[PDB]
């Protein structure tokens, strides 16, 4: 017995690249906090904005970095 | 004792090499055997398992020669080899 | 004959006979391999010809994704007087103790 | 891969893969016969090596596949079925017995009592009793000892039959040696005459498709 | 277990031919593979996923295999065409 | 039987020959299954047959 | 670049690519026939091969051309969707379909269809009568059946035109022994007055312009 | 990923539950004093997890490139 | 932002052998040179090198190009293997 | 000092075909590797071993043993692999 | 040495570097033999062709 | 065993007793949270504890990696 | 070593003499300042000499293959 | 013996020549035993034969 092959939503990836969210609400919370920044509230909300945008930066550098290295290392077995 | 497989392959193959000298020059003379008929890839490794079929010593101990300048005895070998070739 | 085509969609933001409507008023269906599925969900089988397949596919993808650009959850204000009481909380002060009346 | 002893094994064997086809195999046999018709049909080199070597490693594969899908097929498969050392070894050599059976198939039987003889006598000592297993069942013998038998049986066996492919050409050329001396043209070399009698000869005897039949029937009912 | 499939019985050998078996090997790996890129992909940007301890646990032992199985098979093969080359041009 | 038949590639190997009465097929197939050594399953919609 | 694995196999094909012109393309035919040329000739060491195999090599790419340029606009150029199993394996298929039809054009059938049998190795030893040299077809034979059948077709062929070319330079020197025989001269080899006279019957027939024309004509 | 044919979640709720406890509550030092050892051992768990894993995907890794 | 854009570019009949050279080559060289520069001049621009939505464009171009131009080397070398030993052979 | 055994006389008057010794060699190493790493994940996964610093202490050294181990049979066996392929090599 | 002082001293860093020199040097002399022995033979067949 | 556990057991048999006084300084403040004279003898071992885990393990990480350079010369 | 057979120290002595000592008081500072650079002397040490021998044995290897 | 027989493949080497009762095999294989040099053994289930 083996397990199913998938189906593969060919089209869907490379026309969903557009403007993301996250960053348009990180500099939204930007701008909010600059207008006043000694309001607890804000400042609260900043820091997690500004935490999540560090770790999906981060998190996508490596991925990108770690899929291209295998195909190099292909090109470089063969040759 | 750790690396003693190691060291079984490696007294195998000083063995084998040992033998190829010898039995090569046969598969020279011998009209089914020579060069226009057994030749490329299969030639050597046939060669070199018949050697091994009749090495006369146990194959994972050490070899006995390692003390000996080594041309005037591949020269011996192969000398024999000739007069062994001829015979057959 | 042989080389007809055959594929499953799934649709999260438009609805079949939604559509339906996209590609009678294109002038693009065909009553010979219509689409077969629930016009209330998202999903459906569809076969045909290559050009018509690929078409349908890629069409219906696009509306799906442009879609997500679309709201659909605008709020609503009701104003509701009460008739038969005050609407704030209310604080008795008992001479021994304070309550709270939400 | 679920263990790391495993995968190194297999890319040690990945990486002797090759001799074990140039000793093992019927493209030891194959390869013998095309050169044997070269030599023949009195051509040096033409077909090239490289063209006859790639049908004989194609006819080869109609031959080996079967046995190789069979051990494939038998280590994947998922059912659970060793637990220890002992289980372990017994599973691994259980399953080289399909390719056991094939090298036993086709290996002379008196070439394997040879080698397996003098394995005996290297690792017991020679004072041990000679078997002379006339009447035998060879009691699942070691492949280091199987190996050689089976190479030099294809080679034998390829030779004999290089041989008989000879005697028309022979015969053609005896013949035309005997009427150029009938006419004392004694300056002539009858190479140029019998070359193109050779080559129409064995064009209306369509060699290639009676060879290459017959080798591949050998090997199945 | 949100959902899954499994094929059961595989097609007898007595009428496929040498070459059918080798196609469909071939497009049954190629499209895991190209299933397994995707699903990474897709894990790394949900907020949801990529934020989350639990999650990023897993994201972890994902990539790792689809790195080991790749470079698997890419070895391998190398070594096959290794083999036809040393037999042929030799 | 009114089902469709898949035969294993190692009992198609097999040969027989005589003048046969289809009368009852689920019981001449009880009968044959022991005489030949063959094992069989119906899952409802065909009948698989095995060495 | 795509999917890895369809990279994969790029590269390994590239790889293999030498055995395949060596073993399925009249480059097979073109060199022994010119090798056969310089024989029947009686030079043993020049033109070099170098040369006559790059000749073969040249002209063997015209006849081949017409076909790699279809497969690659149909791989490579086409953008296509597909989804699942059968359906790429029957995409792939579909494109080496151009070749095949070359293959089944030059290759014998009942050769290819005992091969195919041999690869089933159903019910074997399946008897003439299992056949009966039919004529017209819509089959699609394997490509591990047509590749064999192809070589060995090609060798044939050869030979075949090998036997023509020998025959006028043969008839030129037995008539130059008689000669010699006529006169007392026996003592003496036709070799060294025989060559030019095969050299000039060969500039005089063209037969270089002759041989290249006609082995393109056939596979138009 | 399994050997083929071989023979041979916890502490996530109980941290997930100790924090809304304490979020209902935020100054008993009681569910203070709790909360920090939960924490502080989860911590250390999903690191010692996360190194152990990158090890042996190292040594598959060099395994492969010894004999490539 | 300033863009154009070529678009009667190609022939696509079949064709004599030694023009699809000239056409893949020049095709070929074109890009290559055109990628490279934008590569440098994103790195120069002082707006580009400093912002992380910019630098993670910056990382994929570079990569892609370095792929590209190692897969062209590679199959060129192999075609040219192949000639030579059918040649020497 | 548990459960300890020694084999005697190993080759006095008996001796194994190369065949053999490469098997029980192999397996006999498959299966320690296979228990040695089922060990560390169950010392990871309970939670009294993961938090004491004695238990953390030795599981330190038994990661270092198995990482070094795997390492040297890997490099042993292709540096033996290598020299067969010197003699059969043409 | 067959079950006499221990095995498996993969670990200690002084007795692992005495090990390295003598691996790497009963493989070279190995290699060495290998293909003395061709030359040698090749010698002999190309003076009985010649 | 093998010589990092030899240098691993180098350290636990040169602080004999250690292991165990601290735990029980432990159960004797856990008794009486309030005594200066526990309390001032706690934060020794203590610190005597911390420094002594972080020596062994640091020491270690270097051998360790003395052999792993080691065995990838030998290729 | 205790033995000579007929026909000063070094750093495999002093790294083992110095951690002997060490390991009797793990916190004195003047003990661990006079550890930490026999330690690391001793990684050097340890290094080159391998680096060393792996250059002496590509040679050889060399020319063996470049009189194959 | 009622019992399965199990002869390693070193003690199937040795032939052996005449005319026997087998009456009581228990004293019988003993006897054997020593006079060829074999030793065996008995787990409930099959006996074991070796060299
Ligand atoms: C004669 C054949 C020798 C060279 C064979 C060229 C095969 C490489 C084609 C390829 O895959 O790369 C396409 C490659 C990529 O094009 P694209 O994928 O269509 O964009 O195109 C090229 O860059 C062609 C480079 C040709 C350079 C070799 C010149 C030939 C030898 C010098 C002439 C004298
Ligand atoms: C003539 C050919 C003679 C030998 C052919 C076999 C080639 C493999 C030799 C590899 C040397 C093993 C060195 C291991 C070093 C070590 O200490 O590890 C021990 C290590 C543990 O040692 P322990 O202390 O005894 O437990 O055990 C192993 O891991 C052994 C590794 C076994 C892998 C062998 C895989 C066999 C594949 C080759 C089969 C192909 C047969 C074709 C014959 C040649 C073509 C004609
Ligand atoms: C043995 C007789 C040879 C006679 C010459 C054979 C033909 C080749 C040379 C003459 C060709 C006729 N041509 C073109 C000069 O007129």
């Amino acid at each position: 017995a083996t397990p199913w092959s998938g189906y593969l939503d060919d089209v869907s990836a490379k026309f969903d690249t557009g403007v993301d969210n996250l960053q348009t609400q990180v500099t939204e919370a930007l701008d909010k906090l600059a207008a006043k920044p000694s309001d607890p509230a804000l400042l609260a909300a900043y820091q997690s904005k500004l935490s999540e945008y560090n770790l999906y930066r981060n998190a996508q550098s490596n991925t990108v970095k770690v899929f291209k290295d295998i195909d190099a290392a292909i090109i470089q077995n063969f040759r | 004792m750790f690396y003693a497989l190691y060291f079984e392959i490696h007294h195998l193959v000083a063995s084998a090499a040992l033998g190829f000298a010898r039995v090569a020059p046969i598969f020279f003379f011998l009209p089914f055997l020579n060069s226009g008929v057994l030749s490329g890839a299969p030639r050597n490794a046939i060669i070199i398992l018949v050697a091994l079929g009749v090495w006369p010593h146990a194959l994972n101990e050490a070899p006995p020669f390692l003390s000996v300048a080594m041309i005037p005895l591949v020269l011996q070998e192969a000398a024999v080899g000739v007069m062994l070739g001829c015979l057959l | 004959a042989s080389e007809m085509r055959n594929a499953v969609v799934s649709l999260r933001n438009v609805s079949l006979n939604e559509f339906n409507n996209f590609l009678k008023r294109s002038g693009l269906y065909n009553k010979n391999y219509p689409l077969r599925g629930d016009n209330r969900k998202g999903t459906f089988y569809v076969s045909g010809p290559p050009v018509y397949v690929d078409m349908v596919v890629n069409a219906a993808t696009m509306m799906d994704k442009q879609n997500d650009g679309i709201e659909l959850g605008r709020q609503k204000i009701g104003v509701m007087r009460l008739n038969n009481t005050f609407v704030g909380d209310r604080t008795y002060n008992l001479r021994d103790q304070k309550m709270v009346i939400p | 891969m679920g263990n790391d002893i495993s995968l190194i094994a297999l890319l040690a064997f990945s990486t002797l893969l090759p001799f074990i086809i140039a000793s093992g195999t019927c493209f030891v046999k194959f390869s013998i016969v095309f050169v044997m018709v070269r030599n023949a049909l009195g051509l040096q080199q033409i077909p090239s090596n490289m063209t006859l070597n790639g049908v004989a490693l194609l006819l080869s594969m109609f031959v080996m596949w079967p046995i190789m899908h069979d051990a494939y097929v038998y280590f994947e498969d998922e059912d659970v079925t060793f637990n220890d050392i002992s289980s372990l070894s017994k599973h691994v050599d259980e399953g080289l017995d399909g390719y056991r059976d094939y090298l036993i198939k086709y290996s002379d039987r008196e070439l394997v009592q040879f080698f397996e003889n003098a394995q005996l006598k290297r690792q017991y000592g020679e004072e041990t009793e000679t078997v002379k297993r006339d009447k035998d069942e060879i009691e699942k013998p070691s492949i280091f000892a199987l190996l050689p038998a089976y190479a030099l049986s294809e080679i034998k066996s390829a030779f004999k039959i290089g041989f008989y492919l000879y005697l028309p050409f022979v015969v053609v050329d005896l013949v035309v040696s005997s009427v150029l001396l009938a006419l004392g043209m004694m300056m002539m070399s009858p190479v140029t005459i019998s070359t193109p009698i050779k080559l129409v000869l064995f064009v209306a005897l369509d060699g290639w498709t009676l060879l290459s039949k017959g080798l591949i029937l050998q090997y199945m009912d | 277990v949100i959902g899954q499939a499994v094929n059961i019985r595989s097609m007898e050998t007595d009428i496929v031919s040498l070459d059918d078996r080798l196609l469909q090997a071939f497009s049954g790996s190629a499209i895991a593979t190209a299933v397994d890129k995707q699903t990474i992909t897709n894990r790394i940007e949900d907020p949801n996923l990529v934020t989350d301890p639990k999650e990023l646990a897993i994201s972890q032992e994902m990539i790792s295999d689809y790195n080991l199985y790749v470079s698997m098979v890419s070895t391998l093969t190398r070594k096959g065409v290794g083999a036809v080359e040393t037999l042929l041009r030799s | 039987l009114k089902e469709p038949v898949i035969v294993s590639k190692m009992a198609a190997r097999k040969k027989i020959t005589g003048n046969f009465e289809f009368h009852d097929p689920n019981a001449l197939l009880e009968k044959l299954s022991l005489q030949l050594g063959l094992i069989w399953y119906f899952d409802g919609q065909a009948i698989y047959i095995y060495d």
